[PDB]
């Protein structure tokens, strides 16, 4: 649809993914890489995937976005704009308004980022004007939640932003390292082992390919406690050992060779190698696992770092920051609970979100909204800023113009 | 407000040539009728505009191909050889018929058979092309692989692979619709074969290799193949009646075009995010084209899609399985994770192959479909009121 | 005739609810009114209020025809 009698682009430059498309169509004219390979520059997936079986010497792959979200090479960015303008979006940039997303954070870099993209916006790419839009805001408002808890888990972690009427609480923003990236590492280190100092495109490659399909297809998370879940189901089947072994004591016999799901295997076919891997589920959960408790891995990393108790520091300190009351806070945060991001899209996520924001929030009731559209999920953020770029007059957003970028 | 079907219009351009009908039969199924090539002859003046001719005569001519890659270079040239074509038939149609005015030509809806690599500018333009410079209230602007996917009944998944002679282009389509952020082209078709055949026969003329590509003799087989693929050398006479002897090469050369399109296919339906709706588009593969007429190249594709793409137990680890469970005197099958469990060629029910076909066939149902309840296609109270805009109008 | 001749004649009927007037659109800038006006301008189509080229020759359908 055209509002006001006119169609905006919308941008949204993630860790991972980054989308652009027009404002009227609802669904993103191209979905690229966040990342980019310099020779010249190739920024499309099969433009990168050739490049990266090329095989090229002196070829090389690099984020376009710090962990914190932010783009760290702005060069680098102008060069995927005119790509994305000139090639898949096939319009000039001096035509229409510009709608871009940029991440939540407590922090104000925002007045120094935003100089940043006066620069590549208007003096570099002659943009008329263009708005920014804060895109756990954008994912809620774009929902009819007003206010929200935002759980956005993705390439580079989990970020989690409580939201109040309207408005994000800065202060309570906070980002684990633990996402899609970590998920990678782990994927790969652990099955190299199995499959029987790296070129970029390399890793890229497997990283993009392979890996992707294995986190997508045999990734899973516990309901519960791994270690708890593990020892209960245990348990429950030394009590199916000790029952079948005790038929056999009344009667007597002798070895007639005689349940628990953490040993049923998962096979994933490893096609370069054209050989099979095999996991039981416990092996599984226990890549998801790291996420909520990163201790696991390392024992640098505390515990407080993973998930669970994040979420629950999140709320607590979404109630220190407007100071109803703080304790009061948490009812209108944990009634509405977003649950976005690529990397929430692993089987059994959702459930595990709810746990252990129960555990440590007994008293509320709560409700968890997850998008069930698996593509809307991924690309929720743009999306959110596609609502925001429809909206009926321009008085309800912030629109930037040459006017603010003067001498 | 008022039509009647034989008023209608259907225009296909293509890279080369452009398919053109006006109006449908109602008898029968509707099959173009008049194919025109897809050209137009511009004489570039003083003035710094430019005139377009229907013929050059030897003048300052040139040659505008407004379609390169079934994309538009010349938006221009697109128009006015689009106009070249309307007003052609409106004549043959006057000349033929006196009162045709007062009848056929009332009103003339149009359908235009689109690309998916056409810009929302292209598209915007040639909306308002139609309306203020063509003068017609009704037009029709439809993908061609939505249009394909429509002659198919109840085909909500698949994905298209349509060769072309310099290009080949991958349209997933899921919940009946065209997923643009993974469709893709390989600068990959038809040519691809000569130029591959002309590696292995040098000695051979440029001519003399396109005449083996569409002889008799040219296949592609399978690795389970007095008949032809028995025997190492065969014959064909060329269109200069001269006869050819050629060996091997005869069964070779779609080699690197089938790989690069597997690989094509394997990336872009590997993205499609919910396996559910991914197995389904798997089961359904449209494998069309001019190419796709040479014998044997259509299993050969999808040979070489289940070839990588598929997941199954490999033949390798599963036989050492076999052996090993014997081990004994005088075996349970792998269960995989992953997509597809399956790949086949999309089933053409209650139909004539080709890509040609299927589209206006389409084209045929959806006009049924429009005009029965319109409330896809624009109409003049529209245009008059948003413009090429109302080209835009969605929830 | 001439192709104007034969796109005028053509495609002119009157019905119940038919427009008397044909719009014709331009694709330029335009700078919103405030709801004074913003300071920006962007381009969309825009309708003429007011109502404010190369034609060639016309082709023999056979030879294109099949066959
Ligand atoms: N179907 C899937 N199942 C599980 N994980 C997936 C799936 N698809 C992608 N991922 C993972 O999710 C990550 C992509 O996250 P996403 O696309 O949300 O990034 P982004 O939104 O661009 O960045 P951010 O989330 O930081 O804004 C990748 O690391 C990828 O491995």
């Amino acid at each position: 649809m055209m509002t006001l009698n006119r169609k905006c682009v919308v941008i949204h430059n993630g860790s991972h993914r980054t989308v652009a498309g027009f404002s009227n169509v609802e669904l993103p004219q191209c979905i690229i890489p966040s990342s980019y390979i310099k020779r010249e520059f190739i920024f499309g997936t099969y433009n990168m995937i050739d490049a990266a079986a090329e095989k090229r010497n002196g070829d090389e792959v690099y984020t376009l976005v710090d962990s914190q979200g932010l783009p760290y090479n702005w060069d680098a960015l102008e060069m995927q704009w005119r790509y994305l303008y000139d090639t898949q979006l096939k319009v000039s940039p001096e035509e229409l308004p510009l709608v871009i997303t940029m991440p939540a954070t407590n922090g104000k870099p925002d007045m120094a980022i935003l100089e940043r993209y006066y620069e590549l916006a208007f003096d570099k790419l002659n943009v008329p004007v263009f708005q920014i839009v804060i895109e756990p805001l954008a994912i809620a408002l774009s929902m009819g939640k007003s206010s929200a808890f935002v759980i956005d888990i993705g390439a580079s972690g989990c970020n989690v932003t409580p939201i109040i009427d309207g408005i994000v609480v800065k202060n309570a923003v906070v980002r684990s390292k633990f996402g899609g990236d970590f998920l990678d590492f782990q994927v790969h280190e652990r099955l190299a082992p199995l499959i029987k100092q790296k070129r970029s495109t390399d890793v890229w490659y497997e990283a993009s390919t392979w890996i992707q399909q294995f986190k997508s297809t045999m990734l899973q998370v516990s309901e519960k406690d791994l270690f708890e879940l593990e020892r209960y189901y245990k348990e429950q089947a030394d009590i199916y050992a000790k029952q079948q072994e005790q038929l056999k004591q009344m009667d007597q016999q002798l070895q007639y060779t005689a349940n628990n799901p953490l040993v049923q295997k998962k096979n994933f076919l490893f096609k370069p190698l054209n050989k099979t891997l095999t996991l039981d589920l416990k092996e599984c959960y226990q890549f998801a696992e790291y996420l909520f408790k990163p201790q696991l891995i390392s024992d640098k990393f505390s515990p407080e770092d993973g998930l669970g108790p994040l979420m629950a520091k999140s709320v607590k300190k979404a109630g220190a920051s407007i100071n109803i009351s703080p304790e009061q806070v948490y009812s209108l945060l944990l009634t509405n609970v977003i649950i976005t991001g690529s990397t929430s899209l692993i089987e059994g996520m959702e459930q595990r979100i709810i746990k252990e924001l129960s555990i440590r929030f007994p008293q509320y009731k709560l409700t968890t909204f997850a998008n069930q559209v698996m593509m809307d999920r991924k690309i929720q953020g743009w999306l959110g800023a596609l609502t925001m770029a429809n909206l009926p007059s321009w008085s309800l957003g912030k629109w930037y113009s040459k006017e603010d970028y003067e001498t | 407000a008022p039509f009647r079907q034989d008023s209608i219009l259907i225009i296909y351009p293509r890279s080369q040539t452009t398919l053109v009908q006006f109006g449908l039969n109602e008898e029968t199924f509707t099959v173009p009728e008049l194919e025109i090539p897809t050209q137009i002859y511009r004489t570039t003046r003083q003035d710094g505009s430019y005139t377009y001719h229907s013929t050059n005569k030897d003048n300052k001519a040139e040659l505008i191909k407004p379609i390169q890659n079934g994309e538009i270079i010349d938006i221009s040239a697109f128009t006015q050889f689009l106009r070249l074509i309307f007003v052609s038939i409106l004549s043959d149609r006057a000349n033929k018929n006196q009162d045709a005015f007062e009848a056929e030509l009332s009103n003339i809806p149009l359908l235009l058979i689109t690309h998916h690599s056409w810009s929302q500018s292209d598209l915007e333009i040639i909306t308002q092309y139609v309306f203020e410079s063509l003068e017609i209230n009704n037009l029709i602007q439809l993908p061609a692989s939505l249009a394909a996917t429509y002659s198919m009944i109840s085909l909500q998944n698949c994905c298209i692979i349509d060769v072309g002679t310099h290009h080949t282009d991958i349209i997933p389509i899921v919940d009946y619709a065209q997923l643009d952020h993974l469709v893709s082209s390989i600068p990959m078709g038809g040519q691809s074969i000569n130029d591959s055949l002309k590696k292995l026969l040098p000695q051979w003329d440029d001519d003399q290799i396109e005449s083996l590509k569409k002889s008799p003799i040219f296949e592609v087989l399978s690795d389970d193949a007095v008949k032809n693929s028995d025997l190492e050398f065969n014959t064909f006479w060329d269109e200069k009646g001269n006869e050819i002897k050629v060996g091997k090469q005869r069964f070779q050369g779609c080699n690197n075009l089938i790989k690069n399109i597997s690989n094509r296919v394997g990336l872009t339906l590997d993205n499609i995010d919910d396996i559910n709706k991914a197995k389904a588009v798997w089961e359904n593969i449209i494998i069309v084209g001019g190419t796709t007429s040479i014998s044997g190249f259509k299993e050969a594709l999808l040979g070489q899609l289940l070839k990588d793409h598929l997941i199954i137990e490999p033949e390798e680890e599963k036989s050492k399985r076999e052996e090993e469970a014997k081990s004994v005197l005088p075996v349970p099958t792998i269960e995989y994770v992953q997509c597809p469990t399956v790949i086949k060629l999309a089933k053409y029910p209650d139909y004539k192959s080709g890509y040609s076909e299927i589209i206006f066939l389409g084209a045929q149902i959806v006009s049924k479909q429009i005009f029965t309840h319109p409330k896809f296609y624009i109409t003049r109270e529209k245009y008059n009121m948003k413009g090429p805009a109302a080209l835009w109008d969605v929830q | 005739m001439d192709p104007q001749t034969l796109i005028t004649k053509a495609n002119k009927v009157s019905y119940y609810g038919n427009p008397t007037s044909k719009e014709s659109w331009r694709y330029d800038w335009y700078q919103p009114s405030k709801v004074e006006k913003y300071p920006f301008r962007y381009k969309t189509w825009l309708r003429n209020q007011e109502d404010e080229e190369s034609c060639e020759d016309i082709l023999d359908l056979k030879e294109f025809d099949r066959r």
